[PDB]
């Protein structure tokens, strides 16, 4: 059973890996591959939270909305559509922030 | 209530609860943050505890919609600040803090 902080670090490292490539122009296969691996890591984070971190129904749906965009980033990396990778990464960042603001309101958190 | 299904954050009630399109002091999370229990600032105004079964049984679904629209005291009114459909989605967010 992972802890909340552990799950959060399990999402933070692929998040910044994802971030570093959203502002490129590129289509490198090794980069498109690292993107899908990073997306799979973030998705595994939400599935692992569901499995072990029970809080309330909103907590769960917020994780689902991170997972919604993460899967879209995976789909867009595969289609070599990096405009879409960019837009979905921005919206996934909003999804991270929504939970942070709602559940840890009185603390500054990345992203 | 028509409960919100997970989807794009640009259409999500959680992005609104988190303050999109609102000043900080009119954003739901500023008073009802900390997982719905209320923040320091919210408590000073007397926010209830959305995670409390006691509180949830004090209101009907329709009363939640009506009180978000109309406001009450330090609770601002939101009629005209979001769509009727978003308010109903929001009533589901309020209900969901008490669901394990
Ligand atoms: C609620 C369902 C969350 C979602 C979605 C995301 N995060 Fe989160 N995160 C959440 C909480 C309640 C906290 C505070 C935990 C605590 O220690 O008190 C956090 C914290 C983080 C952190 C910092 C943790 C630390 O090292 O001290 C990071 C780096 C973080 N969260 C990252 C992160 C990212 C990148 C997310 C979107 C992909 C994301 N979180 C979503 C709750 C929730
Ligand atoms: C501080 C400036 C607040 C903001 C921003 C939001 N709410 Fe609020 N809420 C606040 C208070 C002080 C109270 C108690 C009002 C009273 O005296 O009775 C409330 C109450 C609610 C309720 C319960 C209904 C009621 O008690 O009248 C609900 C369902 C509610 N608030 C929802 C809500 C929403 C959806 C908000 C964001 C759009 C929101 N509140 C912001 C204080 C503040």
């Amino acid at each position: 059973a992972a802890t909340q902080q552990e799950i959060m670090k399990n999402m933070w490292d692929p998040f910044q890996s994802m971030r570093a490539v959203t502002g490129l122009m590129e289509l490198t296969s090794g980069q498109c591959t690292q993107l899908s691996k990073d997306a799979a890591a973030i998705l595994a984070g939400v599935k692992e939270s569901h499995d072990s971190i029970s809080v309330d129904k909103n907590y769960k749906v917020l994780n689902d909305e991170v997972a919604y965009h993460a899967a879209n980033i995976d789909a867009a990396a595969k289609a070599n559509d990096l405009e879409e990778v960019q837009v979905q990464f921005r919206r996934m960042t909003i999804a991270c922030r929504n939970c942070h603001k709602i559940y840890k309101t009185e603390q500054r958190l990345v992203p | 209530l028509n409960e919100h299904t997970a989807g794009d954050t640009t259409k999500s009630p959680y992005t609104i609860y988190a303050g999109l399109g609102f000043a900080v002091q009119e954003s739901c999370y500023y008073c009802h943050g900390n997982g719905g229990k209320g923040t320091t600032e919210g408590l000073i105004f007397g926010v209830p505890d959305f995670t409390s079964t006691e509180f949830q049984s004090s209101m009907t679904d329709k009363q939640i919609i009506d009180h978000i629209n109309k406001g009450k005291g330090k609770m601002p009114s939101y009629q005209g600040k979001m769509s009727p459909e978003m308010i109903e989605k929001m009533a589901g967010v309020v209900r969901n803090f008490a669901v394990k």
